[PDB]
C-alpha cells in the first residue's frame, strides 16, 4: 500500500524539478568570466579565499566575473575548472626578469591546452603610459624589434609617436603569432590596449562576449 | 622513480663555451617536452629553451637565439644544451625540467618554485 | 652541509631499492598465469540520471546502496533515488566551483568544497526539514581536492596546498596535519578498518599515513605523471592508482611494491576514476577518452568497455553491495550500469 | 637555509620508512589470488544476478 | 468565371422572353414569324430577305460584333436546306471567332507530374528526417524543436496538395470545399514556418540573450495561428458573399485575404536574409584571401533553400493569361522550386548535419559491437 | 501571386473553360453543320 510513501517521492521531486527550471532560467543568462594574470599586471586595477567574485551589469545583461586568490603557482588542475566560460580575460603588463616572455609563455599554454581548446581569450595589453615614456627614454629582450615594421593597421590616436606604436604593434603580433597557428575556429583571441585609468574597458568586455556567443551561434547552423 | 640529474657546470671565461646534459630516469623520454630553466641569484625561475618529442620544434628566449642550443638523444635518455659566447648575465643555476604530461602540446608550471619533474641544478658561473 | 644530506637521501633511497629487488622473487602474472579468465563482461545503462546543468565533478553513493550525491559546477548538490530516478534532495552551494563531494556512512550528513577552501558539512536529518549548512571547516590555503567521512564527526581532507588533514566537525579544529606530499594532493582512499588512509598528488607518489599516529609509513613510486585516483583494495592490503601517464598500477601494503600494470597501446588518454569490485577481481577505470574500461585485476586483460559518454567521464563508484556501477561525466549525466 | 632543514626531515622520514619488515611478492600475490577466489560467488558485476534478484530492471 | 449552368440558365431567360415576344407576333401578310433556335431568338423578317442578327449577347463565347443570317422564303416560311428536314442558317460571324484550340491541357499534366514527384521525394525525405531528429536525445535543442515544425508544415502542405487533386479533379459539395480550406491553411503555415526561422536566426544573432521557453510558445502560435486567423476570414466571407460551387474558383478580389500575408513574409524573409549575409560577410572578414569569398557562397546557398529565397522573382507578377510565356516560365519555375524546397531543406539540416552524422554513427557503432 | 493558388484558378478556369465550350459546340453542331 506504499504508494502513500511513493506519491510523497514523486511530489518533492516534481518541486525541485520546478524549482530547477528556475535555477537554470538564470544560470544561462548570465555570463561567466575568469580573470588571469601575473603579478603586478594591472589585474586589480580593472577590478576598480581562493576565488574572489565580482558582478556586474551591462546593458542589462549580468557578467559574473572571478579571480583566483588563494591558489598555488601550479594551475594545471584548477584551470580545468574554467572551461565553459564566455572568455578568458588574460592581462598583461607591456613595458629585471622577463615578465613579457612569461605571459606569453601562459598563453600559450592556456591556448594549446585540451580542454581550453573551446575558450577564448579577452586580451588586454596594459600600462601604455609607461610603455610610451620607457620607449621614449625592448630590443635586448626580442631581437626582431629592429626587424619589425608597424603593420598597414595601424590606428593610433592623434599625437602618438611612430616608435610607440610600434611597440605595441609589436607586443599585440608576439601574441598573435601564437594565436593563429591552431584552433581555426573553435576559439578566438581579442587583443586590446588598455591605460591605466579607464572606463572603456567594460564596454570592451561586453562586446568581445556579444562576438563569442553570436560565433557559436553561427557555427551551430554550420554557418562558419 | 623520476629522476634527473644535470651536469657540465662550471667557471668559464667571458666568451667561453660549455655542454650542459641531462639524463633522465623513470620513464619514457620519447613521449615528453622537455625544457631548460634558469635562476640567476636574486632572480625568479625563467625559461630558456623547450624542445619537441622527435626534435622538430624548438623555442629559444630573446636572449639566448643564435648562442645557446638544445638536442636530444632518445636512444641515450639524454638532453643537451650547447651555450656558446657566454656573458656574465648568464651566472644561474641550470634545471631540465619535464612537462607533466605526455603527447601534449602543452606544458604548464614547469618555472614553479615547487615543481616536481625538475633536476636539482647545476651551476654556472661566467 | 647540504650537500652531505643529499647524498645520504640517496644511500638511503638505494638501500630502500636493495631491499625490495630482493622481495620479488616472482611476479603476479606468473602466478596467475593458470587462472581461467573472467570471460567478457558486458553491463547495460539501466538508468540515466538527469538534472544537473553543468559539468559533474564527484558523486559518491551512500551505504544504502540505493542514495547517491552528486556535484555540480552550476552550483548544485542533488541526492537521487537511484532505484526510482527521483531528486530526493537539491542543495545549493555557495561558491560554485565544487570539486569533491562525501556522503556521511550514518547519512545525516553531505560534505563539499572545491576553489574556496572551505569544506562544508550539510545536515540532511534536520529538526525542521530543509538542508542547512551545519559548519564550514575553513584553514587549507589551496583548492579543496577530496574529503572522506570516518564517523559523524571526523573528516579527512585533501587540499592544493600539499596538505591533508583531519578535521573535528563539533569545534571546526584540525586534529592531525598531514605533511610529505610536493605536489598537490589529488585524492584519498580510507581502509576498511579506518586505520589508515593512502593519498596520491602530483608528484608520481602515494603515501600511506596512519590517521591516529599522525605520521606517514610507506611511500610508493612508479608512475610517470600525476595520480588522479585511488582506490583500495577490498581488505587493505592493496591499492591501485591512475595517472595521467594512461596506466594504472598495483601496489601492496606488505611487500612495499607494485605488482601490476594495465596499460595498452592504444591507450593515450589520462585516467580520472579507478573502482575495484566487490571481490577484487575487476578493476574498473575511467579516461579521458570518454570510455570506462574493466580490467581483470589478477591479469592485465580488458573485460569489457562501458561505452556512452559524449565527454569526460571524471566520477566512478559501485554500491556496497556490488549490485551497479555508477559513472558521471562533463556531458551532465549519471549512468547506473549492471 | 630551509632548504637545510627540509633536506634533513627528508632524511629522517627515510629512515623511518626504511626499517619496515616486508613479505616476498609471492606470498602477497597468493592473498590477493586467494581473496579474489573466496568472494567470487558473491559479486554481481563479475557473476552477473537473476533478474528477479537485481534491483535496476526486474 | 462562366460555368456552364450560367449559360444554360441564360438560354432559358432568353427563350422565355423569345416565347412572350413570338405570343405577341403570333395573335397579329406572309412574313416569317420570329423563332427559338436553341441559341437565337429569330425576328420577324419579310419575304425575300436574308435577315442578319447581331450575336447575342448572352452567349459568351461568340463575337458580340457579329451577325447571325438566316433566309426567309417568298412562300412566308424560313428557307429549307435542300435534302434536309432543317431551315438554313449561317452562324459563322459569331463562331469563327472562337476557333481558339486546346493546348494546355499538357501544360498542366506536365506541372502536374513535375510537381507530384517533387513532393513525393521530399515527403518520403522529410519523414526520415523527422525520425532521425526524435529518436535521439542528443540532436533536442529550441533550433531543432523550430526545425520539427518547419519539416511537419512542408510534410502537412504536400499532404494537402494530393487530397486537393485527388478530390477535386477527380462540384459543389462539402468535401470539395473542406479539400480547399486545408490545402490553404497548409500553405500558409508553410510560407510562416519559413518566416519563423528566418525570425529565430535573427534574433539568436541581433538580441542573442532571450528567453527560450516564452519565445518557443510564441513562435508555435505565430506559425499555426496567424494563418488560423485569415484562412478563417476568408471562409467566412466565402460562405457569405460567394458560396458559389467548390471554392476554387476565384470569386473577385477576395483572394488577398489569404495572399497578402504570404506575399508579406515573402519580402520579410528576403530583407533578413540579406541582413544575415551582412553579418556574415563582417565576421568572416574580421577574421583574418579567396577561402573568404568561397566560405561566404557556401554559406549563402546552404541559406538559400531555408529562407526560401526564390519566391521574390515572381511573387510582384500578377495573374496572367495562361497563354503566355510569362506563365509559363513562372509555372515550371515555381512547380520545380516548391516542390523540391524540403528535400533540400531535408539534406542540409538533417543529412549534411555534423551532429546528427556523428550521433548516427556512434549509434550504429554501438549496435555493431552489440551483435 | 502565389504559384500553387494561381495554379489551381487556372486549372479551374480551364475545366468550366472547356465545358461551356462543350454546351455551344454541341448546339452548333446540327446548327450550323
Amino acid at each position: 500500500d506504499q504508494r502513500n510513501e511513493e506519491k510523497a517521492q514523486r511530489e518533492a521531486n516534481k518541486k525541485i524539478e520546478k524549482q530547477l527550471q528556475k535555477d537554470k532560467q538564470v544560470y544561462r543568462a548570465t555570463h561567466r568570466l575568469l580573470l588571469l594574470g601575473a603579478g603586478e599586471s594591472g589585474k586589480s586595477t580593472i577590478v576598480k579565499s581562493g576565488i574572489f567574485e565580482t558582478k556586474f551589469q551591462v546593458d542589462k545583461v549580468n557578467f559574473h566575473m572571478f579571480d583566483v586568490g588563494a591558489q598555488r603557482d601550479e594551475r594545471r588542475k584548477w584551470i580545468q575548472c574554467f572551461n565553459d566560460v564566455t572568455a578568458i580575460i588574460f592581462v598583461v603588463a607591456s613595458s629585471q626578469t622577463n615578465r613579457l616572455q612569461a605571459a606569453l609563455k601562459l598563453f600559450d599554454s592556456i591556448w594549446n591546452n585540451k580542454w581550453l581548446r573551446d575558450t577564448s581569450v579577452i586580451l588586454f595589453l596594459n600600462k601604455q603610459d609607461l610603455l610610451a615614456e620607457k620607449v621614449l627614454a625592448i630590443e635586448d629582450y626580442f631581437p626582431e624589434f629592429a626587424r619589425y615594421t608597424t603593420p598597414e593597421d595601424a590606428t593610433p590616436e592623434p599625437g602618438e609617436d611612430p616608435r610607440v606604436t610600434r611597440a605595441k604593434y609589436f607586443i599585440r603580433d608576439e601574441f598573435l603569432r601564437i594565436s593563429t597557428a591552431s584552433g581555426d575556429g573553435r576559439h578566438y583571441c581579442y587583443p586590446h590596449f588598455t591605460c591605466a585609468v579607464d572606463t572603456e574597458n567594460i564596454r570592451r568586455v561586453f562586446n568581445d562576449c556579444r562576438d563569442i556567443i553570436q560565433r557559436m551561434h553561427l557555427r551551430q547552423y554550420e554557418l562558419l | 622513480q623520476v629522476q634527473l640529474q644535470e651536469s657540465g657546470g662550471g667557471l668559464v671565461q667571458p666568451g667561453g663555451s660549455l655542454r650542459l646534459s641531462c639524463a633522465a630516469s623513470g620513464f619514457t623520454f620519447s613521449n615528453y617536452k622537455m625544457n631548460w630553466v634558469r635562476q640567476a641569484p636574486g632572480k625568479g625561475l625563467e625559461w630558456v629553451s623547450d624542445i619537441s618529442q622527435s626534435g622538430a620544434s624548438i623555442s629559444y628566449t630573446g636572449s639566448v637565439k643564435g648562442r645557446f642550443t638544445i638536442s636530444r638523444d632518445n636512444a641515450k635518455n639524454t638532453l643537451y644544451l650547447q651555450m656558446n659566447s657566454l656573458k656574465p648575465e648568464d651566472t644561474a643555476v641550470y634545471y631540465c625540467a619535464r612537462c607533466p604530461a605526455p603527447f601534449t602540446r602543452d606544458c604548464f608550471d614547469v618555472t614553479s618554485t615547487t615543481y616536481a619533474y625538475r633536476g636539482q641544478g647545476t651551476q654556472v658561473t661566467v | 652541509e647540504l650537500d652531505q644530506l643529499r647524498q645520504e637521501a640517496e644511500q638511503l633511497k638505494n638501500q630502500i631499492r636493495d631491499a625490495r629487488k630482493a622481495c620479488a622473487d616472482a611476479t603476479l602474472s606468473q602466478i596467475t598465469n593458470n587462472i581461467d579468465p573472467v570471460g567478457r563482461i558486458q553491463m547495460r545503462t539501466r538508468r540515466t540520471l538527469r538534472g544537473h546543468l553543468a559539468k559533474i565533478y564527484a558523486m559518491h553513493w551512500g551505504t544504502d546502496s540505493r542514495l547517491l550525491v552528486s556535484a555540480s559546477q552550476d552550483g548544485k548538490l542533488i541526492i537521487w533515488d537511484s532505484y526510482t530516478t527521483n531528486k530526493v534532495h537539491a542543495i545549493p552551494l555557495r561558491s560554485s566551483w565544487v570539486m569533491t563531494c562525501a556522503y556521511a556512512p550514518s547519512g545525516n550528513y553531505v560534505a563539499c568544497g572545491g576553489l574556496d577552501n572551505i569544506c562544508s558539512i550539510y545536515n540532511l536529518k534536520t529538526r525542521e526539514g530543509n538542508v542547512r549548512v551545519s559548519r564550514e571547516l575553513a584553514g587549507h590555503t589551496g583548492y579543496l581536492s577530496c574529503c572522506r567521512f570516518l564517523d559523524d564527526n571526523q573528516i579527512v581532507t585533501s587540499s592544493g596546498d600539499t596538505t591533508c588533514a583531519l578535521w573535528d566537525i563539533e569545534t571546526g579544529q584540525q586534529t592531525t596535519t598531514f605533511t610529505g606530499h610536493t605536489g598537490d594532493v589529488m585524492s584519498l582512499s580510507l581502509a576498511p578498518d579506518t586505520r589508515l588512509f593512502v593519498s596520491g598528488a602530483c608528484d608520481a607518489s602515494a603515501k600511506l599515513w596512519d590517521v591516529r599516529e599522525g605520521m606517514c609509513r610507506q611511500t610508493f613510486t612508479g608512475h610517470e605523471s600525476d595520480i588522479n585516483a585511488i582506490c583500495f583494495f577490498p581488505n587493505g592490503n592493496a591499492f591501485a592508482t591512475g595517472s595521467d601517464d594512461a596506466t594504472c598500477r598495483l601496489f601492496d601494503l606488505r611487500a612495499d611494491q607494485e605488482l601490476m600494470t594495465y596499460s595498452h597501446d592504444n591507450i593515450i588518454c589520462g585516467i580520472t576514476s579507478v573502482s575495484f569490485s566487490k571481490s577484487g577481481r575487476l578493476l574498473l577505470a575511467g579516461y579521458d577518452d570518454f570510455n570506462c574500461n574493466v580490467w581483470d585485476a589478477l591479469k592485465a586483460d580488458r573485460a569489457g568497455v562501458l561505452a556512452g559518454h559524449d565527454n569526460r567521464v571524471s566520477c566512478l563508484g559501485v554500491t556496497d553491495d556490488g549490485m551497479a556501477v555508477a559513472t558521471g561525466s562533463w556531458d551532465s549525466f549519471l549512468k547506473i550500469w549492471n | 637555509t630551509a632548504s637545510i632543514a627540509q633536506a634533513r626531515k627528508l632524511v629522517e622520514q627515510l629512515k623511518m620508512e626504511a626499517n619496515i619488515d616486508r613479505i616476498k611478492v609471492s606470498k602477497a600475490a597468493a592473498d590477493l589470488m586467494a581473496y579474489c577466489e573466496a568472494h567470487a560467488k558473491e559479486d554481481p558485476l563479475l557473476t552477473p544476478v537473476p533478474a528477479s534478484e537485481n534491483p535496476f530492471r526486474e | 468565371v462562366m460555368t456552364k449552368e450560367e449559360q444554360i440558365f441564360l438560354l432559358h431567360r432568353a427563350q422565355a422572353q423569345c416565347e412572350k415576344r413570338l405570343k405577341e407576333v403570333l395573335q397579329r401578310g406572309r412574313p416569317c414569324l420570329p423563332e427559338w433556335d436553341h441559341i437565337l431568338c429569330w425576328p420577324l423578317g419579310a419575304p425575300g430577305e436574308v435577315v442578319a442578327v447581331p450575336c447575342p449577347d448572352y452567349i459568351y463565347d461568340f463575337n458580340h460584333k457579329g451577325h447571325a443570317y438566316r433566309r426567309c422564303d417568298r412562300n412566308g416560311s424560313w428557307e429549307l436546306v435542300p435534302g434536309h428536314n432543317r431551315t438554313w442558317a449561317n452562324y459563322s460571324e459569331c463562331v469563327k471567332f472562337l476557333t481558339n484550340e486546346t493546348r494546355e491541357r499538357e501544360v498542366f499534366d506536365r506541372l502536374a507530374m513535375i510537381y507530384t514527384v517533387g513532393y513525393s521525394v521530399s515527403l518520403a525525405s522529410l519523414t526520415v528526417a523527422v525520425l532521425i531528429l526524435a529518436y535521439f536525445r542528443r540532436l533536442h535543442c529550441t533550433r531543432n524543436y523550430i526545425h520539427m515544425h518547419l519539416f511537419l508544415s512542408f510534410m502537412l502542405r504536400a499532404v494537402s496538395i494530393f487530397v486537393k487533386d485527388a478530390v477535386l479533379y477527380s462540384a459543389g459539395y462539402a468535401g470539395c470545399r473542406v479539400a480547399v480550406t486545408f490545402f490553404l491553411y497548409f500553405l500558409a503555415t508553410n510560407y510562416y514556418w519559413i518566416l519563423v526561422e528566418g525570425l529565430y536566426l535573427h534574433s539568436l544573432i541581433f538580441m542573442a540573450f532571450f528567453s527560450e521557453k516564452k519565445y518557443l510558445w510564441g513562435f508555435t502560435v505565430f506559425g499555426w495561428g496567424l494563418p488560423a486567423v485569415f484562412v478563417a476570414v476568408w471562409v467566412s466571407v466565402r460562405a457569405t458573399l460567394a458560396n458559389t460551387g467548390c471554392w476554387d474558383l476565384s470569386s473577385g478580389n477576395k483572394k488577398w485575404i489569404i495572399q497578402v500575408p504570404i506575399l508579406a513574409s515573402i519580402v520579410l524573409n528576403f530583407i533578413l536574409f540579406i541582413n544575415i549575409v551582412r553579418v556574415l560577410a563582417t565576421k568572416l572578414r574580421e577574421t583574418n584571401t579567396r577561402q573568404q569569398y568561397r566560405k561566404l557562397l557556401k554559406s549563402t546557398l546552404v541559406l538559400m533553400p531555408l529562407f526560401g529565397v526564390h519566391y521574390i522573382v515572381f511573387m510582384a507578377t500578377p495573374y496572367t493569361e495562361v497563354s503566355g510565356t510569362l506563365w509559363q516560365v513562372q509555372m515550371h519555375y515555381e512547380m520545380l522550386f516548391n516542390s523540391f524546397q524540403g528535400f533540400f531543406v531535408a539534406i542540409i539540416y538533417c543529412f549534411c548535419n555534423g551532429e546528427v552524422q556523428a550521433e548516427i554513427k556512434k549509434s550504429w557503432s554501438r549496435w555493431t559491437l552489440a551483435l | 501571386a502565389v504559384s500553387e493558388h494561381q495554379l489551381l484558378h487556372d486549372k479551374g478556369k480551364s475545366i468550366q473553360d472547356l465545358r461551356r465550350r462543350e454546351l455551344l459546340e454541341k448546339l452548333l453542331a446540327k446548327l450550323h453543320t
